[PDB]
């Protein structure tokens, strides 16, 4: 995927909610460094739904693929209030871009 | 001569499956033209064009209103209250197109309802039956509200359109959705976080974030808060208005309430003027492309 356009799809679409640097702030939603090879709900200093943690999922692409489609579908009773990603293509991008974001 | 009676009249032989695949081309559209407005989609500008097109109404003639198609005028259509509206008219002319049958205040109405359910917002039940009226209908313009007023202003403008404390904290939780755009209203920024998804966080971040009353870029005075939202002047005010603070309250505690609430006070926004007969039929709830599978 195009790691560039995926920088767009994040800036307008999550950027407002997440940032992706090591030791970056929380914000609306926890940061993002070191997503990839995780267990969710498991970032330091956030307060996660109990969904989230329960969920328990190591985070990789292919899951990360089904949860930006529809998150609600993904974790029933997750508080990130967030649409979805319809379009496989963008998807597939912004997931190049935060592979190398997010390392 | 007589007080001034809209009654709804169902459009020639249509029903609730013709009304759901207006709806379906609507929702269709908002989901595959998601680059709009960087990425925030035409959801908040369809929400916004139906309360507009509604919120002419006086209750004290039937002046105003959804029931007349009236937008479609330049008058209304170049109203500056208005500004930006057209990109809602021009998401919504494809659809027009191909289904000609719909009268524009149905269109324009159901064009928000579908927009709030699309965005995971409450059902709303919407009745058809809305008739286009000439050209010297359209109600002038000045009929909507300022944004540089106080509480006093806005519970006294909700007069005219009927509406009571509940129904205007209510009707304002649809600030969760979108942004202020400089270059229309002399305003800029996002309300909140989520920008394409209904939530009570409008509620939640007017009581929880740390908002300072600054000028922008137009010298008009807008509330910002650090974590980068905006506020308008008349929405900072329910905060500022013990009354409309307890039910701010209320909402940022409970969003079904707000929903239940919401979806009551909308239907109301987007029927006023219309009187509906014996015979039509009952409102639709429409089912959401996410219940079809998609
Ligand atoms: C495509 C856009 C987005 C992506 C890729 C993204 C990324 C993620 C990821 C990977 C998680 C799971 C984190 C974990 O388990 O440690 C998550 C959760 C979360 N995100 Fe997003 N985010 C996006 C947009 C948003 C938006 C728009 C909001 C808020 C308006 C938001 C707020 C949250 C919140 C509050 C959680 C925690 C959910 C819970 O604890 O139940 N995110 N996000
Ligand atoms: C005192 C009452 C109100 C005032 C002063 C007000 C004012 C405004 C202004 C100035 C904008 C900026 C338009 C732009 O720059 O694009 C706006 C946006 C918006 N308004 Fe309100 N409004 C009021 C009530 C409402 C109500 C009752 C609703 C819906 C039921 C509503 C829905 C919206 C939506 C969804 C947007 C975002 C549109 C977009 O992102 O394109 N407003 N409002």
């Amino acid at each position: 995927g195009s790691a560039k356009k995926g920088a767009t799809l994040f800036k307008t679409r999550c950027l407002q909610c997440h940032t992706v640097e090591k030791g970056g702030p929380h914000k609306v939603g926890p940061n993002l460094h070191g997503i990839f090879g995780r267990h969710s709900g498991q970032a330091e200093g956030y307060s996660y739904t109990d969904a989230n943690i329960k969920k328990n999922v190591l985070w990789d692409e292919n899951n990360m693929s089904e949860y930006l489609t529809n998150p609600k579908k993904y974790i029933p009773g997750t508080k990130m209030a967030f649409g979805g990603l319809k379009k496989e293509k963008d998807r597939n991008d912004l997931i190049t871009y935060l592979k190398k974001a997010c390392e | 001569t007589t007080p001034l009676v809209h009654v709804a009249s169902v459009e020639k032989g249509r029903s609730y499956e013709d009304f759901q695949k207006v709806y379906n081309a609507i929702a269709l559209k908002l989901r595959e033209d998601d680059e709009y407005d960087n990425y925030i989609g035409y959801g908040p500008v369809l929400v916004r064009l139906a309360w507009h097109i509604s919120g002419t109404w006086d209750k004290h003639d039937n002046t105003g209103g959804s029931y007349g198609g009236t937008y479609r005028f330049k008058k209304e259509f170049n109203d500056p209250s208005n500004a930006g509206l057209q990109n809602g008219f021009k998401f919504l002319e494809p659809i027009h197109k191909e289904f000609p049958w719909i009268s524009s205040g149905d269109l324009f109405s159901l064009g928000g309802v579908t927009a709030v359910q699309e965005m995971q917002g409450p059902k709303i039940p919407w009745r058809c039956g809305r008739v286009d009226t000439p050209e010297d209908t359209t109600p002038d313009n000045g009929r909507l509200p300022d944004a540089d007023k106080d509480a006093g202003y806005v519970r006294t403008f909700f007069q005219r359109l009927n509406m009571n404390d509940r129904e205007v904290v209510a009707l304002m939780g649809a600030h969760a959705l979108g942004k202020t755009h400089l270059k229309n209203s002399g305003y800029e920024g996002p309300f909140g976080a989520a920008n394409n998804v209904f939530t009570n966080e409008f509620y939640l971040n007017l009581l929880n974030e740390d908002w300072k009353l600054e000028k922008n870029d137009a010298n008009n005075e807008q509330w910002d808060s650090k974590s980068g939202y905006m506020m308008l002047p008349t929405d900072y005010s329910l905060i500022q208005d013990p009354k409309y603070l307890s039910i701010v309250k209320e909402y940022a505690n409970d969003q079904d309430k707000f929903f239940k609430d919401f979806s009551k006070a909308f239907e109301k926004l987007l029927e006023n003027g219309i009187t509906f007969p014996k015979d039509a039929p009952s409102p639709f709830i429409f089912k959401t492309l996410e219940e079809q599978g998609l």
